[PDB]
RNA sequence: UAGUGGCGAGCGAACGGGGAUUAGCCCUUAAGCUAUUUUAGCGGAACGCUCUGGAAAGUGCGGCCAUAGUGGGUGAUAGCCCCGUACGCGAAAGGAUCUUUGAAGUGAAAUCAAGUAGGACGGAGCACGAGAAACUUUGUCUGAACAUGGGGGGACCAUCCUCCAAGGCUAAAUACUACUGACUGACCGAUAGUGAACCAGUACCGUGAGGGAAAGGCGAAAAGAACCCCGGAGAGGGGAGUGAAAUAGACCUGAAACCGUAUGCGUACAAGCAGUGGGAGCCUACUUGUUAGGUGACUGCGUACCUUUUGUAUAAUGGGUCAGCGACUUAUAUUCAGUGGCAAGCUUAACCGUAUAGGGUAGGCGUAGCGAAAGCGAGUCUUAAUAGGGCGU
């Protein structure tokens, strides 16, 4: 019955409107409370002005450095591998699994968790801890 | 489970039918259907689009009326709504897994209170409304939802004049029209289909 | 959905002035004075239920000291004659007996005398 | 996406899964005065106060 | 996001993916070609008695239509009373769109490139504020190799890759609405909606450019009041007649402030936010007095409301009263809580679609961190460190 149902006690609030009695809590002034800057149509303090005093991010020094090579890697945990198919683990048949990205070339294998197949791993290169898992579980690493 | 009218019982899964009724699921579902694009076409105008209004009337200081620097303003006469709404869209964007679970889950209680009646064929003749009336009258039922998947140009040109009569396909049945219209039709072929969709 | 609100401004009006009338010449006419004298008519209505308790006291005791005077004592030897013995009677009742049943107030204050008090 | 960060504390503020690490400050162009107790005790990378998160997590277009 | 930026406020790409759409050719100048719809129409199905009423579409009681049942309007609520609503026919004659077609342009249809590339000061455009500044531009001044050459790959140089500059032509996806026509509305309903429902860009205000209002409603139908009496031979009334109703009479309803006329009770020796607590008497009703209502002699306590402020009865602010309107909204991003779906996985944006379904997983967030970076990984960075310590599990 469309006459019937309705929500979860909770699941939907109702929206105070500010300025309006006395009784609701919110009347003649609606939460702002008196004269300043923060009470006036478009009070924005801007962010990260503090009054006048120089402001964290214009007194410490800049000491960064952007790469560029980090733009082309990414990495898999060792308990993904067995969401492939075909049971020979390329560059491209992590692509179209989707378990990487596109445009992502140099990929290597790290330790999460037991590997679950033997597959052969090609194009990829594990860590240590990685290819001690492999190796025993099943798996041949080659290129 | 499902008694055919007539005969042996078509035994679905109850996976999909016989599951628990959640109803904020449901409760949420028909209003994001129900306030599926509207027509919605509001159109006030504000303070920058009345006709004319543009020069200071009577000067700041000196005069003894009140402030005022345009004619066109809302505390004035035939000024212009301080909040205009301009046209906008009503779309709320349930999901693909949530809303089968509500549809799941009216065809539940659809069950448990016997709003459903399943047929072996429901297939008319000639394109006749009068011979359409007939037919509902050895079912016993007047103002039904026909859910069925082989809507027949037989069938689509009755019950387009029928009082309380609605025919659809079983990818058009919505969240509203299987909780309203009080006794709803389906056929073998159309429970077939909900494993299908809805598993 | 436009809404025109001059149908229940109007309702609420005619209850101020349902509440302020027998008053005196813009007060029970006009909304814009008659609001004051409907809120101002309130305070003194919960002021004067506390005072109603402290008028009626202070004319309960002025009526047993007139008529325990005329018998041979005050008002505040009678009461310390009553407390001596028991007898447990409010303000209200002796006053009733001093100025209505004469006689059995009298009945009341030789009795406070043999209390001795 | 119509939040725009800002770009001085995009270089100044790295975020790692432990905090915002930066580098410490007054350790240039006057440093022969110094002792070393307090120039090797301004190398390294430290993490940010609790009285500053947020507020440059405001600047930083993460609220 | 990389960059750029008094490295401040800020401004902001590309490469690569996903879609919509699906043609390429060459010389204005060596030696050129550049068959349907539309403006007018027509047919268009199905109802009878009975009540109340001024008047039936309504109460009753039955039947019929249907590829047309939520339309309009008829003396009140109509699928069947009236106009219309689903399909076909078109059209003397024009129009346009695809075609044949006619010329010519629409144009299918040959090369190539000298004051040209580059250079030097001065400026622009490139996301790019002389910056290690590539590249395109052109105001001044200059200047090549002949496709065994050439110019590009973000100062520069060698090696590799990839394209032919100094001559032209091109549909589609795309942007817009002064003008039409259908349709539709969780749009307005005469202080709203166009400034404008009314003879509105009018009246009026200005030397001008320019500004710019107020103004809807009798009844189903004018049946819009023959005739009589007072009046200036009038204005306005009193009848009489029409009508369901004239306190519907030239106009539906008809409120508040404001002004009156009657009836009751109180006030001419009494001092003030004009009320409240007690309270005599009188009046009119009801069983006749607490059955109730209206006045209030007398008397105790009592210096309005809002805003600003350490405080206002304040000689501080504001308000002549009434009736209408008159102030925390929307969109796109993101964070925290409440309640829901699936769950080491959750979810799609454009766009397709018999279109609120379905497809679409590109992309995003997560499942692992530390480091400025290369890098290494349940650890990693600093360090001569394997010692300590930071961050992490």
């Amino acid at each position: 019955q469309l006459n019937d149902l309705r929500s979860a006690p909770g699941a939907r609030r109702e929206k105070h409107r500010p300025g309006r009695g006395i009784g609701s809590g919110l009347g003649k002034t609606g939460g702002r409370g008196h004269k300043g800057l923060t009470s006036r149509s478009g009070g924005k303090v801007a962010p990260g002005f503090e009054g006048g005093q120089q402001p964290l991010h214009r007194r410490l020094p800049k000491f960064g450095f952007v790469s560029l090579k980090a733009m082309d890697r990414a990495e898999v945990r060792t308990s993904e591998l067995a969401k492939v198919e075909g049971d020979v683990v390329s560059l491209q048949t992590l692509k179209d699994a989707n378990l990487i990205n596109q445009h992502v070339q140099r990929v290597k294998v790290m330790l999460s968790g037991e590997v679950g197949r033997a597959v052969t791993l090609k194009g990829i290169a594990a860590t240590k801890g990685a290819r001690a898992a492999i190796e025993a579980a099943g798996g041949k690493f080659e290129d | 489970q499902l008694n055919v009218n007539g005969a042996q019982a078509i035994e679905v899964s109850e996976r999909t039918f016989g599951g628990e009724f959640n109803e904020t699921l449901v409760h949420q579902a028909v209003v994001a259907y129900m306030a599926g694009g509207r027509q919605g076409s509001k159109a006030q105008k504000t303070r920058s689009e009345v006709s004319g209004g543009g020069k200071k009337p009577w000067r700041q200081k000196g005069t003894g009326r009140a402030r005022a620097g345009t004619i066109r303003s809302p505390i004035w006469r035939g000024g212009g709504t301080t909040f205009a709404a301009k046209p906008r869209s009503h779309e709320q964007k349930l999901n693909k897994k949530m809303y089968r679970a509500a549809l799941r889950s009216i065809l539940a209680e659809l069950v448990r209170l016997d709003r459903l009646v399943v047929v072996a064929d429901f297939a008319v003749d000639a394109p006749k409304t009068k011979g359409l009336v007939a037919k509902l009258d050895t079912l016993g039922l007047k103002d039904v939802l026909i859910v069925t998947d082989g809507v027949d140009e037989n069938l689509y040109l009755a019950a387009r004049n029928l009082a309380h009569v609605d025919v659809r396909d079983v990818q058009g049945s919505d969240p509203v029209s299987l909780i309203a219209y009080d006794k709803v039709l389906v056929t073998v072929s159309a429970v077939k289909k909900f494993e299908e969709l809805l598993g | 959905a436009r809404v025109k609100r001059g149908v229940i401004a109007r309702r609420r009006h005619k209850k101020i002035l349902k509440l302020a009338k027998g008053y005196y010449g813009a007060r029970s006419r006009v909304f814009r004075v008659a609001k004051q004298a409907v809120i101002k008519a309130g305070q003194y209505a919960y002021r004067d239920r506390r005072q109603r308790k402290r008028q009626f006291r202070a004319l309960w005791i002025a009526r047993i000291n007139a008529g325990a005077r005329q018998n041979g004592l005050s008002y505040s030897r009678l009461i310390a004659g009553l407390k001596k013995a028991a007898i447990e009677i409010d303000r209200k009742v002796l006053a009733d007996l001093a100025v209505n049943e004469k006689a059995a107030f009298t009945a009341i204050v030789e009795k406070a005398k043999a209390s001795l008090a | 996406p119509k939040m725009k960060t800002k770009s001085g504390a995009a270089k100044r503020f790295k975020k790692t899964a432990g905090g915002l690490k930066h580098k410490h400050a007054f350790k240039s162009h006057i440093l022969t005065k110094m002792t070393t107790k307090r120039k090797r005790q301004l190398r390294g990378t430290s993490m940010l106060n609790k009285s500053d998160v947020a507020r440059v997590e405001r600047s930083l277009r993460l609220r």
